């Protein structure tokens, strides 16, 4: 849903 | 003192939407979110920031509408530089 695939790699990138 | 937990409770549309509007953020922005929901939810304090993973499933409403309420204001005001 928003793990770490949609958050973490539109916030880290 | 139930105002606070008198906050309507993020709909499903809507939360999809939050990640969204969340993830229109720049890095720093999402930096806020992350520092909302972690001390709101002191379920996923061990996410560092940098690494973070936030369950919108997981999240309290006064989070979530903590969280709304917030980027709206930073996406309201200026961010929007692609259309």
């Amino acid at each position: 849903k928003w793990t770490l695939e949609r958050l973490k790699r539109k916030y880290r990138n | 003192s139930e105002e606070e937990d008198k906050c309507k409770p993020m709909s499903y549309e809507e939360k999809r939407q939050l990640s969204l509007d969340i993830n229109k953020l720049p890095g720093e922005k999402l930096g806020r979110v992350v520092h909302i929901i972690q001390s709101r939810e002191p379920s996923l304090k061990n996410s560092n920031p940098d690494e973070i993973e936030i369950d919108f499933e997981t999240l309290k409403p006064s989070t979530l509408r903590e969280l709304e309420r917030y980027v709206t204001s930073c996406l309201r005001k200026k961010r929007k530089p692609q259309a």
